[PDB]
């Protein structure tokens, strides 16, 4: 009956713009809300349309279009900060919300001078400073873990490093094979 | 402000004496809400009437219909017996008679 | 022809024995169509093809939003006797709609009237509210300061109320969309010496809009007017009179024109 | 909005009754369930106080709305399909279009069909590899905390005993150290960069059997608590 | 039949581009587009003397055309400047040459360009119901319908009597007022009377409409301001017939 | 270079005879037309004249003297639709169109029986402002703008009660000041003095 | 000043052979071509440098979308004549109108058409009407005299308009059109006297032969154009052997008289 | 229907070895479709130039056909549809 379609997951680039659709077959219409959700937290309120316009608070906009049945939300200078979910939900007739299924929005950062290596620490192999481009697999052997990659945004430098991770119970130069990684790649 | 009761009272079909019939009593535009309204022949309540529930008006007033069936004759008094906060005494209204 | 949907509520503080605190009700066109008081505690429909069409989670659903509407009034109403320094029993009265006209028009209104008197009238082509003293025009400026409430109610009143009523329209449409010409007939007496009076009587019919006039040699011309009444199963009467050159008694109905020429 | 509690433990069978509060002086009150890859679903509401209606999944659970300020839910008896995460939400009134809600911090439910593998994490940091100090002029520092059971844990990092966020990073979700199990534990790692200057304490906050629950095994009864590695 | 020309009103923002369609159905062989602004005669912008030529008039620049067939004949501005503000009328002719040949000119179309749109307002439409006073001395009924506040003058207010459109009795003022006559953004009001006998509203039945169609925004129109978008609306306003 | 050139408005009474001019300097001549083109309405053809002497066609007439570059449109027995813009168009002599900036024509009805007044009327449920009505004055009367910053006054229009033929004039004022009366919403207009101002 | 005369002419045809043009118009000051325009270059173009040296490109360019709706307006007219007629096969329409500056200043005018290059409507601006020549032509003529305006229109144009732009044109080509190049004549024997004329312009001129102070039965030659913008042209008489008769030639050219005798 | 007169004359009288230019003159034909060319001795000649078509008041046309020469004691072609042949028309010095 009524359908709620958004997609599931999207990815920008730290200082793009990225537009996240909500499309609405509902029965009745009394507005559309979005939120955002950050990792493990709650639901925040970030806007509301129900005529044909396009609001905008800050560098976030909300564009609704009851023709055609669909809204997007505008997020323009994308910072990592934005990674987030945004849950779209209309009301219908009786005041009910359908809510979406939500879309996950990746911030990829910019890389000035990409370094990748693969350290080894002790008392676990370090993948790290490679481009946002290069793809992580999950390891192979069953007592080798191998975690995706994770931005970190050292505020002071202003610089951002991509990461991973792998350890077992082996050598690091064995550890990331799986992965397709760059031919530059130091191995101390 | 208040606004004191209209009571009209009126038969469903024009009025023929030996022929049965409905009448109505027809109270409108007053405020506020609480009212009391019965039916009378030959000044006595009448048991069996029918009635709206009470309904609303642009205007913020209510209006009520009671109706009963009956067949009138030349000898008895029909009437609508309707009392409100405006109202010092309640009024009786004598049908017309379709007059 | 031009159809209706109006939803009213009333709010009695203080109420004795009898009178609930409470009332929502529901019209199309004269029918009404949904009724709850603070007293059942339950929305129910009033008319039978309400009940025909509309499941019971419709009314499981609109009762529970009734039961909590019922208890924004009393709240509202409490803060409106604040503002005017009033002890005792006074009412609050909303009346939201909407109409869709046989010319392909439609209006909306929402209106709030306290003691019986307007209080606070929308108006959503400019998206304001006319208020008619200092209190409504504290109300005023809260109801204005949300720029989305007001969209929200332009909304409801631009699309979702007439999309409900044409709803409404093909559920019943074997009672509101039908018509019933009327029965007219004219009256010649004389009363006071010397003094005729005619008496147009139109009965029998509906819907309850008809067009009753006077005419003398075939152009305009004092008339009493006789309130459109409901004769109880539900066709509606009224009359037109004048005393006393030819005369002719005109009657509109639901498009069709007769006369009745007097000799 | 307020709501107790984060997270929580259950036994298949037993009952659980989740709370929330708001001082908004709100008249509608939500509860809804939030599961992988779907819409939030509501379980019951209070359109205001003196009423509640089901939603779109109540069966398993009910509510009372105790006053215009609490509004609590209830578990009977625990399935494995009720693991879930729980929000409690007011808004101002209901059918009111414009009014948005206001959520509470959630409630991670888990429920096992025996508490026989419940356990604490490990944690350790690894100190910076000296390649990466020379080659970048820079420091990672990693944690891992590995063997915990359920996904009951929140890491973070501490500098100097102040809570540190700048050059932290912790994987979004935890592996299965045993994914062909349905029971698997899980590991997690972290990361914390800083110059080789700064260079020359993690911690784990893990939910999990109250001081209340029957512990009858041979190792430690693996309540809630904090596991720490230090570096220096 | 003759000449037509769409559309009849439009807004637009500086810089943006539009068509405007002139068909004709009487077989001429000339079509015209002319622009027309106060104290000044028709200037001809473009022609096109026969089906297979155009060329310039007076003032193309900002313009350009084309002669699709020997029906149609249609003006397109490409980028729009606030001075293109003007009426713009399509005609057509037999033949050009012909020394007694007459001009044939569509209904006409107002364009209007802003440097933005956020001065665009639908009209407040307000009926008012005759005075008493009046009724006693002349016997006659007089409402005034005031739409107020719009902007630009793009408007067609009529008075609907029982769902029919009448026109005897009916006074539309030629000319908006400005509302601030100095401000030069100033938004418009306008009055308009309908006069009845008082025997006519004095039928309690009597129902009548003062509405204005107000030609404004679209779908496609950007629309960023708070308030509500100024689309293409009709707004009216309502009274009834009154015995007592 | 080419110039045509004719009165701005004029202004006669309904019933009389009124002659528009029209004055061109023109590179050749090949013909010179009329048009009537109603306020809001499109310009529609009235007449052609391309050699000297006057031509009749119903109730008007045009004239042309090529010898001094002068026509004239006469129109006789002025009735109110006669209310309109008429301009003068001439064809040069690589036969192009010179269009005159127009003539505005305004008809003072003829009103039998003045009886000129002030009425307030009734104020709206749905508006602040409320609204006098000056109505039933004779031609003669200046209806004047308002002095007022927050008083509105339209100019006076003539309104034609067809069945009742029967005409008058209307200038409506409005205002949501408190003080605003219909008493003095037309001090700034030198009204009648015998114009009815009824008792609030 | 002399008479000179402005025209305009226009051909059509029906159906062409893949070269011809079915639409050419060439305007006349005198003898010399002014302007030109045809269904190819769809183009009006000067055929005479001081049209070309006298005319800004505005002129050019409103002329040319007049003709190319000129050329359509004709198209028509003429698949109406050949309808009516029952032809089939190519026939041709053709239009001609213009003035005339006399020598006193007085002034005249015409305007007609032919089909197959024969009379059809001939206008007379005097009478206000046109002349049939059979009912083809009577069924035009019914339309374009209900249409007074269009009557009167070109009157007006033929006798103030064409006037004013004959009057432009002769001074735009002063030079051409108001030079007098006289003629040199020689009489010579063939057997027949010949008189022989070349050398002159304007090309109206007038020669014949005297028999003894009477004119003569005398074979006229034709007015021919050399080449060079001048004329040419011969008028003989043959000789009676059995009597003696004194001949002479007279040449009447530009004002002047000229005697050759024998 | 009207067949054409053709002339051929010089522009100068001509004396032999003297330059001239050769005329042919063709005129007072209908309709307007006509082929012309210069004859030298039987062939014809290539470097043979003409005017525009020209207008008669009578609504016949006419046309100049000539070419630069210079005759010696050793030293026009028109055809039309009026003709069933081309006609030959020489020049007489």
């Amino acid at each position: 009956g009524q359908n709620i379609d958004q997609p599931t997951e999207m990815t920008a680039t730290e200082g793009a713009i990225v537009q996240i659709n909500c499309t609405y077959q509902t029965s009745g219409f009394n507005g559309l809300f979005w939120y955002q959700q950050h990792a493990g937290e709650a639901p925040t309120f970030l806007s509301y349309n129900v005529l044909d316009g396009l609001e905008e608070k800050g560098r976030f906009s909300s564009f609704l279009s009851r023709s055609k049945g669909y809204s997007y939300l505008l997020l323009k200078e994308l910072q990592m900060k934005d990674s987030a979910s945004y849950l779209c939900a209309v009301k219908d007739s009786n005041y009910q919300l359908i809510w979406g299924a939500g879309t996950k929005l990746i911030i990829k950062p910019d890389i000035q001078n990409p370094d990748p290596a693969v350290y080894q620490l002790r008392d676990v192999c370090l993948f790290t400073d490679f481009d946002s481009q290069t793809n992580v697999s999950q390891s192979k052997d069953s007592d080798v873990y191998i975690t995706d990659k994770c931005v970190l945004d050292m505020r002071s430098m202003d610089f951002k490093s991509n990461s991973a991770v792998a350890w077992s119970n082996f050598a690091c130069a064995n550890a990331f094979n799986n992965s397709i990684i760059p031919e530059d790649t130091f191995f101390p | 402000i208040q606004r004191t009761p209209k009571i009209q009272v009126y038969s469903r079909h024009p009025a023929e004496n030996g022929k049965s019939n409905f009448l109505n009593c027809y109270v409108s535009g007053f405020h506020p809400s609480d009212i009391e309204v019965d039916l009378l022949k030959n000044g006595e309540r009448i048991e069996k009437v029918e009635h709206s529930d009470l309904s609303f008006s642009k205007d913020w007033s209510f209006y009520l219909l009671y109706y009963t069936e009956f067949t009138p004759t030349e000898k008895d008094e029909y009437a609508c017996r309707v009392n409100h906060v405006t109202l010092s005494q309640p009024k009786i209204v004598k049908w017309d008679r379709d007059m | 022809r031009t159809h209706s949907l109006r939803y009213f509520r009333l709010g009695v503080s203080d109420p004795i024995h009898g009178v609930p605190e409470f009332i929502s009700v529901g019209y199309v066109d004269s029918h009404p169509i949904t009724t709850y008081d603070s007293v059942t505690r339950q929305k129910e429909p009033r008319a039978p093809w309400m009940a025909e069409n509309l499941a019971p989670d419709h009314w499981e659903r609109y009762t529970q939003l009734l039961r909590g509407w019922q208890q924004m009034f009393k709240v509202e109403l409490k803060r409106l006797q604040r503002h005017y320094n009033h002890s005792g029993s006074h009412t609050y009265q909303r009346m939201i709609g909407c109409e869709l006209l046989e010319d392909g028009s439609t209006t909306g209104f929402l209106q709030y009237a306290y003691d019986g008197q307007d209080f606070l009238i929308f108006n959503k082509d400019t998206l304001s509210w006319l208020a008619v003293d200092n209190v409504a025009h504290t109300i005023k400026q809260a109801w204005e300061a949300n720029q989305h409430e007001l969209l929200y109610q332009k909304n409801w009143l631009e699309e979702e109320c007439i999309a409900w009523l044409k709803r409404f329209l093909e559920y019943g449409k074997d009672t509101l969309q039908r018509t019933e010409p009327p029965l007219v007939r004219v009256n010649r007496k004389e009363t006071f010496p010397g003094v005729t009076a005619l008496f147009c009587k139109a009965h029998g019919f509906y819907p309850p809009e008809i067009y009753m006039t006077w005419m003398k040699n075939g152009e305009e011309i004092e008339i009493d007017y006789g309130d459109i009444l409901p004769s109880g199963d539900g066709t509606y009467q009224a009359w037109a009179s004048i005393e006393l050159n030819l005369y002719s008694c005109h009657v509109e109905h639901s498009g069709v024109h007769m006369v009745l020429q007097v000799p | 909005v307020t709501q107790t509690p984060k997270f929580q433990v259950l036994k298949t069978g037993q009952s659980m009754t989740l709370q929330c509060a708001q001082d908004m002086n709100h008249n509608s009150m939500y509860w809804y369930r939030q599961d992988p890859g779907m819409g939030l679903r509501l379980i019951y509401y209070s359109a205001s106080e003196g009423t509640t209606d089901k939603g779109e999944v109540p069966n398993g659970y009910n509510v009372s709305r105790l006053n215009k300020r609490e509004f609590s839910l209830r578990l009977e008896s625990a399935a494995p399909s009720q693991t879930s995460v729980y929000f409690c939400a007011s808004s101002v009134w209901t059918g009111e279009g414009s009014g948005e809600l206001f959520f509470g911090e959630g409630s991670r439910l888990t429920v096992l069909e025996d508490l026989k593998n419940v356990f604490p994490p490990e944690v350790a940091v690894f100190e910076p590899s000296e390649a990466e100090i020379s080659h970048t002029q820079k420091a990672t520092l990693v944690c891992l905390a590995t063997g915990f059971y359920p996904d009951h844990v929140e890491l973070s990092w501490w500098v100097n005993g102040k809570e540190v966020h700048s050059g932290v990073c912790t994987d979004p979700q935890p592996l299965k150290e045993q994914p062909a199990l349905n029971d698997s534990r899980y590991a997690l790692s972290s990361r914390l960069r800083v110059s080789a200057t700064f260079w020359q304490r993690c911690q784990v906050q893990f939910y999990g059997l109250s001081e209340n629950d029957e512990w009858t095994q041979d190792r430690a009864k693996p309540v809630t608590q904090i596991v720490s590695a230090e570096a220096w």
